[PDB]
This record gives structure tokens, C-alpha cells and sequence, in this order.
């Protein structure tokens, strides 16, 4: 017969490489998932910004009016152009 | 592991009859859905990212 002690050591120690089993999938799927938040988190941020347009740089030589300036771009040419309100 | 040794050999039939067996496998209940909602949402998200 087996002592009673025995099996419940057994059962125990079975349990134990169970859970420790289970608990090494589950570091696994934490690394992936830690990895994986990092990675969608640039994606986003990538996808994000390519829909950016640039500005033009350009030079302020006069103000004409309140919502009107002479900008000379520095391609060369001169533009009459406006000013957002909150500047 | 004293501490489950100790408890194991002395209380032989007090804990693993109702106490270790229950609370083994509510655990493993909760991790095994744990696992699969961890699956689901990583296999979405893979194919959001690709």
C-alpha cells in the first residue's frame, strides 16, 4: 500500500511541474506581448506621420494689413499671403 | 517550499482533498482563459500590424 503521504506528495509535486509548465507559456506570451505592444506602438506612430505634408520656408519682408504679408520664398518668388489668427 | 512540504506531509487529507485540489484547479481555470484571451487579442493585433 501506499502511504497516503506518498500520493499527496506525488500529486503535489505533478501539480507543481503543471503550474511551472504553464507559467513558462505564459512568460512566453508576456515576452511576445511585451515585444509586440513596442512594435504596434512605432507602427502607429509610422503610419501616423506619413500623412504629413512639409511647409514652404520663406522670409517676411513687409505687412501690408492685419491678414495680409509679403513673403519672399526662398525659391525666388514673392507672395502676398495670409497669417493664422492665434499668431 | 519548506512551507508546502511541511503542509503536504503533515496535513495529508485536511488540504489536498479539498483545499489544494480546488484552489489547483481554479487556477487553472483562470490562467487557461487568461492564455486564450491573450492569444486572440495577440493574433489581432499581428494582423492589424501586418
Amino acid at each position: 500500500m501506499a502511504d497516503p503521504r506518498d500520493k499527496a506528495l506525488q500529486d503535489y509535486r505533478k501539480k507543481l511541474l503543471e503550474h511551472k509548465e504553464i507559467d513558462g507559456r505564459l512568460k512566453e506570451l508576456r515576452e511576445q506581448l511585451k515585444e509586440l505592444t513596442k512594435q504596434y506602438e512605432k507602427s502607429e506612430n509610422d503610419l501616423k506621420a506619413l500623412q504629413s505634408v512639409g511647409q514652404i520656408v520663406g522670409e517676411v519682408l513687409k505687412q501690408l494689413t492685419e491678414e495680409k504679408f509679403i513673403v519672399k520664398a526662398t525659391n525666388g518668388p514673392r507672395y502676398v499671403v495670409g497669417c493664422r489668427r492665434q499668431l | 517550499e519548506q512551507d508546502g512540504i511541511g503542509e503536504e506531509v503533515l496535513k495529508m487529507s485536511t488540504e489536498e482533498i479539498i483545499q489544494r485540489t480546488r484552489l489547483l484547479d481554479s487556477e487553472i481555470k483562470i490562467m487557461k482563459s487568461e492564455v486564450l484571451r491573450v492569444t486572440h487579442e495577440l493574433q489581432a493585433m499581428k494582423d492589424k500590424i501586418k
